[PDB]
RNA sequence: GUUUGGAGAGUUUGAUCCUGGCUCAGGACGAACGCUGGCGGCGUGCUUAACACAUGCAAGUCGAACGGAAAGGCCCUUUCGGGGGUACUCGAGUGGCGAACGGGUGAGUAACACGUGGGUGAUCUGCCCUGCACUUUGGGAUAAGCCUGGGAAACUGGGUCUAAUACCGAAUACACCCUGCUGGUCGCAUGGCCUGGUAGGGGAAAGCUUUUGCGGUGUGGGAUGGGCCCGCGGCCUAUCAGCUUGUUGGUGGGGUGAUGGCCUACCAAGGCGACGACGGGUAGCCGGCCUGAGAGGGUGACCGGCCACACUGGGACUGAGAUACGGCCCAGACUCCUACGGGAGGCAGCAGUGGGGAAUAUUGCACAAUGGGCGCAAGCCUGAUGCAGCGACGCCGCGUGAGGGAUGACGGCCUUCGGGUUGUAAACCUCUUUCAGCACAGACGAAGCGCAAGUGACGGUAUGUGCAGAAGAAGGACCGGCCAACUACGUGCCAGCAGCCGCGGUAAUACGUAGGGUCCGAGCGUUGUCCGGAAUUACUGGGCGUAAAGAGCUCGUAGGUGGUUUGUCGCGUUGUUCGUGAAAACUCACAGCUUAACUGUGGGCGUGCGGGCGAUACGGGCAGACUAGAGUACUGCAG
């Protein structure tokens, strides 16, 4: 499944830019509904949890993928929290949001699906496929003169693209020389906080 | 009577065999005594080996080949040295080796720039 | 050596600290139930009654063993009613091989059943492989056929007749089996080996085919599959203390493939037990699985290996091999047929029915692929198996749209009547059609099979290429604290909620509804079950003055434990190497499915056990030494 419904009210609960281009966010930063004024109790483990939304309701992870990710991540001989982060950045879905072909990851992600993009030749419509090391990203024929993706050509800017991905043509071809370390990641989340939230 | 069979592993429509020293009676997915090879007919070309050592061995004792087993002892050459005719070499195809990654990689950095 | 790995909260009191139980948050499932429900990939599905079973299938095959000629075919023949021949072919029958595998179930079994490691100088092994020798010679039958009898049926008798690779006598074998004598040698005592040498006696066979030609007998070796014995390992219960007389041992016979009270006659009086014998209860065991930081705990569904059984109980026969599921004989229960004399059955194969239950599927499609049986082979058989159908039963993946859109509509719900929420949400404006839908292409799995030249069950499926349009696609639980998420109204100790503490007594963030919110999502909750939290059986890792806990006090049996020092063994311990620890699983890497689940390949893991070799500090055994512990002697002393 997907969740489609409203985007801002999710970021207005965590109290952070997850789309980061959002007026009504900076206009209600508070949580939503009737009662998002109030006080609420501090706890460890909301802080927590709210790390973890942070991140899967940025990506568009649900949960039950999210949790497999965790597991791999901390299985990898790496430290849990850089691994977790890397893992998410190697869906193909962010890495078209990374490039910059999409405006949000929800819209990178629908690009994705409905069978725009090639990997090492061969189509692929899955978000969640991790990319590699010297994979190739290319767009089909057919989508190359799309409206959208002709807008996505002369709208480049809007975001830095980060040194591991590389845009090389008019073609709009992407090229990963390797997986993000930690530094070059760049997202507004503290990250050990999530693997606390798995160590409870 | 001791026999070389295919036992069948792999998924649905998946089929991957081991070859392997098995007696006549034992069943297809049971405890075999050797596993000398191992054929893979999902790929172009069949994926084909064998451990040429343990089949002269084992046709030398009297193990008796199945009919795949056979045909694929004859494609190794195994067979035909086996019984001194000739054709030993065998008439193994391989998969051509696809591009190296990193080549691929090089070469689009080239292109585009 | 070594980091990859441990979270807590509530509840005894007016308050406190401790002790201690109870409860909760996590994970798992062959699940069930409630609400809800789009698609696909890959798995999985009687846990109960080893209850009873309608119906169809689950084991046959060989004309290159044989007489034959019912069906086809061909050749005569015709009058067209039939009648011959052929043997390409083939019903029934004789004969060979298979039917002991494969598939099911877990009732029994606390046992060498299973796991792991050994032993066999105590043994068998059809078909297969590879040496040697041979395959001589006669004979008498019978099924089928034909005639006829008995019986309701199931079946069965007599006569006449025919064949063989069916059966039977003899020769040859001197490799082989038995016995006597006798030489060498190796050990582990019986013994083993040298096919040792030697004398005496003895042991087999089968033909067919004319083609890739297949067979027969003895014997040497191998390969495979077993049999039997032993060490060690894995349940509860002394409110179960004695049990055993073929029982423990010996000799002479018998028996088996083989050892052995396995059996038997005699002789000796032994054997097993608090390192729990004999009883009782429960249970197939394991690789593994679940949980856990680990140690441990729980568990044995699928998949894979062993074992056990096949309506219940007993028995043997055939065979290389038998718990003989779709064999036989007997007894019993049950169902059925009968002419009342007598007969016939066995789904714990696949599918299916009734029943029991909270609950578990189709009376599919193929032998195309892999494995198996027979056949020289073409081939035939195969509910093994490969696939399909059904059930969110599980895991994994994807969709139900994306961008823009205002000081922010209507409507709903709060209010300090200012407004504030829902909410960029919606409306609207453009943008892409994944998955479904409608067309047109269309597989791999087959270096296969037959070499006759056709051959894919799945399947016109998967997957490509076009078309139309946001078009068809969201629910469930929770919101007092643990524990993320709060207000209004309705009943006022009622109706009800609840895992625990506890919430309802006409102002409830806990009841019911609504708005809003939170956590998850084609699922979400509940119940049941196991581990965790629980250091709450504590080996890792707890305690006993007063919280639960020192026997009323001694003596002493088994057991446990052991001061200083020399030498020695190398049992414990430790190093190293080899063998083994099946595959799968697990884990690391890498590859293949569009990704993933899944699958494959190569390492590791398999903590163990066995063999060889090395070390001797420490524990232990063995042989000594010493006096500080322990005891004795002597001289005093108090009670
Ligand atoms: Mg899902
Ligand atoms: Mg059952
Ligand atoms: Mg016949
Ligand atoms: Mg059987
Ligand atoms: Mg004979
Ligand atoms: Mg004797
Ligand atoms: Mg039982
Ligand atoms: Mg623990
Ligand atoms: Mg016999
Ligand atoms: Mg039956
Ligand atoms: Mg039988
Ligand atoms: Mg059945
Ligand atoms: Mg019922
Ligand atoms: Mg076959
Ligand atoms: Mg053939
Ligand atoms: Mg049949
Ligand atoms: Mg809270
Ligand atoms: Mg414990
Ligand atoms: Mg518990
Ligand atoms: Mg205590
Ligand atoms: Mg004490
Ligand atoms: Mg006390
Ligand atoms: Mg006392
Ligand atoms: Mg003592
Ligand atoms: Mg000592
Ligand atoms: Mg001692
Ligand atoms: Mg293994």
């Amino acid at each position: 499944a997907r969740y489609t419904g409203p985007a801002t009210r999710k970021s207005r609960r965590l109290g952070v830019d997850l789309v980061g281009g959002d007026q009504s966010f900076e206009k209600r930063p508070y949580p939503p509904g009737q009662h998002g004024r109030a006080r609420i109790k501090e706890s460890e483990y909301r802080q927590q949890l709210q790390e973890k939304q942070k991140a899967r309701f940025s990506y568009g992870v649900m949960e039950k993928q999210f949790r497999r990710y965790y597991e791999e991540a901390n299985r990898q001989p790496g430290k849990t929290g850089d691994n977790l982060l890397r893992i998410l950045e190697s869906r193909l879905d962010n890495v078209v949001y990374r490039a910059g072909l999409a405006r949000t990851r929800r819209m990178a992600r629908q690009l994705v699906s409905h069978g725009h993009f090639l990997v090492n030749g061969v189509k692929v419509d899955i978000p969640s496929y991790r990319v590699s090391q010297y994979d190739i990203i290319d767009v089909k024929e057919k989508s190359l003169n799309t409206l959208p993706f002709q807008i996505a050509r002369e709208t480049a800017g809007e975001r830095p693209i980060p040194s591991w991905l590389q845009v090389v043509g008019e073609r709009q071809r992407i090229l990963v020389h390797q997986l993000p370390e930690r530094a070059q990641i760049d997202v507004p989340l503290t990250e050990q906080l999530i693997v606390e939230l798995y160590s409870k | 009577a001791v026999k070389i069979k295919l036992t069948r592993l792999g998924k649905i429509r998946n089929p991957q065999y081991r070859i392997i020293v098995a007696d006549a009676r034992t069943r297809r997915d049971g405890r075999a005594i050797e596993v000398i090879g191992r054929y893979h007919p999902k790929e172009e070309p069949s994926l084909i080996q064998i451990d040429s050592e343990r089949a002269q061995y084992w046709l030398g004792v009297g193990a008796q080949p199945t009919e795949p087993v056979l045909a694929l002892l004859k494609i190794t050459g195994d067979w035909q040295k086996f019984k001194g005719l000739p054709g030993a070499e065998g008439t193994l195809k391989v998969k051509e080796p696809k591009p190296s990654k990193l080549d691929l990689f090089n070469a689009a950095l080239a292109e585009a720039e």
